[PDB]
């Protein structure tokens, strides 16, 4: 009946201060946001638009698996022509309660 | 591997009983997408039930379905569930689970799970003839009556006859039992020179019946 | 909430023709949230278009979505026999009531037949009178039960076949059920059929206890 609560990975009580290391999967983001991508070329003489659910940098291409980076397949682009890309971020209507995103709290114990 | 959602088997339950259908997704990151549940009642359109984001089990329900059913998930076995605590006859439907990206569309579906809720007990059919006549051709058939649950299988002349056959879709009577008729068109000349027999099989009651449809 | 109304409920076209299904939204919705689905008889629905105009993986070029705000359109350029199914538009928790796209054939009048209850069933205590409407087009047909000269109400149920794969016609059965007690007090049992292929309606009847 209740969502999965936050999870403490590590703690440190250092000079009267608490430093908490939370396991952060960012599910609240992953489930609400998505990208809408617009591609224009000359073949393709009309604006092609697609949606992105996963922006994960896994592979197994000769690229990278690092952080501070996002990966996604862009259909409609041809290497021989000039193409213009334009991205937008859109929210998921299912995440809203009384027109408010991420509307609620969560319950945890530090002991 | 390709995305696939595989649902649990057909269920025939009594009203007042609990029920839990499962949906097991494979070929994708189970937690990356939401799982929805859609209901399709006999001969009717699609009804958006509710959805879950397996990642953090964030569940939402349509107002018509809230407090009537429970959507849950098991990350570890790539499974999504739909459940009733006390079924009513009115829950009789096909139930589909589907994968949904954040834009809300359902891109991959499960095969469906047929749910049949009745107070009725398994009961094989009473097979009565529909004898000719009252030119060209003449019609005849069998009335496959008062059975539960579905389906029944009607054959003619043990498979030797296919052309002209029409097995009507079963109809749910007020008694809670199904009734259906199979008919066939044959040349009027063939009557009394060729015998017509309908073979009714109702696998749940283990009943096989064969009726001789004679003229007059 | 948002309400989607599909127009028309039934689209009758020949194979090779152009199919235009329409989805009107009660309020202006973002084009990214609208999707179209196809559902063949006895099969799970398949997604065709999402984000109002984007084809799903493997969906052929003949299917194209267009529209914005309130008025959305699904277009099947050339109709392939597989394309005759029920199509639904959807935005989140909201689904359209569906559009059946059916094979249009030349109008065909039904062959009508009436069947009195078998003697076998009459010993059981109930009587089923069956009326067959055979091989017809279009589907729209009025069946009326007349016990003597009185029109009947909630004592009848009908059933239609799925459009034939070889001749594109339908068939319908009407089963009027009443008790042995009720059946044994009335003489005339008539089945009155109204259809486009019939100039005037066709009645088929029997007098109880008279047959070859």
């Amino acid at each position: 009946v209740k969502p999965d609560p936050p999870h403490i990975k590590n703690l440190s009580f250092h000079n009267d201060d608490l430093y908490v290391q939370w396991e952060n999967p960012q599910n609240f983001i992953s489930r609400c946001l998505f990208y809408e991508v617009e591609v224009n070329n000359s073949q393709t003489e009309t604006h092609n638009v697609f949606y992105v659910q996963e922006a994960k940098c896994e592979n197994p291409e000769f690229e990278r698996n690092v952080e501070n980076t996002s990966c996604f397949m862009v259909p409609g682009v041809l290497p021989d022509t000039l193409n213009t890309v334009r991205i937008r971020v859109k929210t998921n209507k299912l995440c809203y309660e009384d027109d408010k995103l991420w509307s609620n709290w969560s319950q945890e114990m530090s002991i | 591997a390709e995305v696939q959602l595989v649902q649990s088997g057909a269920e025939v339950k009594k009203p007042g009983e609990s029920l839990k259908i499962s949906c097991k997704g494979s070929g994708y990151s189970f937690t990356s997408y939401w799982i929805g549940w859609v209901r399709q009642m006999p001969g009717k359109g699609l009804e958006w039930m509710g959805v879950i984001y397996p990642g953090d089990s964030y569940t939402r329900y349509s107002p018509s379905f809230q407090g009537q059913v429970t959507i849950s998930a098991d990350k570890s076995i790539s499974t999504a569930y739909l459940q009733w605590s006390s079924l009513k006859a009115s829950d009789t439907a096909m139930y589909y689970c589907a994968r949904m990206p954040n834009w809300g569309s359902f891109d991959y579906w499960g095969q469906g799970t047929l749910v049949t809720v009745s107070s009725a007990s398994t009961k094989g059919p009473s097979v009565f003839p529909l004898a000719p006549s009252s030119g060209g051709t003449a019609a005849l058939g069998c009335l496959v009556k008062d059975y539960f649950p579905e389906p029944v299988t009607v054959s003619w002349n043990s498979g030797a006859l296919t052309s002209g056959v029409h097995t009507f879709p079963a109809v749910l009577q007020s008694s809670g039992l199904y009734s259906l008729s199979s008919v066939v068109t044959v040349p009027s000349s063939s009557l009394g020179t060729q015998t017509y027999i309908c073979n009714v099989n109702h696998k749940p009651s283990n009943t096989k019946v064969d009726k001789k449809v004679e003229p007059k | 909430e948002v309400v989607l109304t599909q127009s028309p409920g039934t689209l009758s076209l020949s194979p090779g023709e152009r199919a235009t299904l329409s989805c009107r939204a009660s309020q202006s919705i973002s084009s990214s949230y609208l999707a179209w689905y196809q559902q063949k008889p006895g099969q799970a629905p398949r997604l065709l278009i999402y984000g109002a105009s984007s084809r799903a993986t493997g969906i052929p070029d003949r299917f194209s979505g267009s529209g914005s705000g309130t008025d959305f359109t699904l277009t099947i350029s050339r109709l392939e026999p597989e394309d005759f199914a029920v199509y639904y538009c959807q935005q989140y928790e909201t689904f359209g009531q569906g559009t059946k796209v059916e094979i249009k054939r030349t109008v065909a009048a039904p062959s009508v037949f009436i069947f009195p209850p078998s003697d076998e069933q009459l010993k059981s205590g109930t009587a089923s009178v069956v009326c067959l409407l055979n091989n017809f087009y279009p589907r729209e047909a009025k069946v009326q039960w007349k016990v003597d000269n009185a029109l009947q109400s909630g004592n009848s149920q009908e059933s239609v076949t799925e459009q034939d794969s070889k001749d594109s016609t339908y068939s319908l059965s009407s089963t009027l059920t009443l008790s042995k007690a009720d059946y044994e007090k009335h003489k005339v049992y008539a089945c009155e059929v109204t259809h486009q292929g019939l100039s005037s309606p066709v009645t088929k009847s029997f007098n109880r206890g008279e047959c070859a």
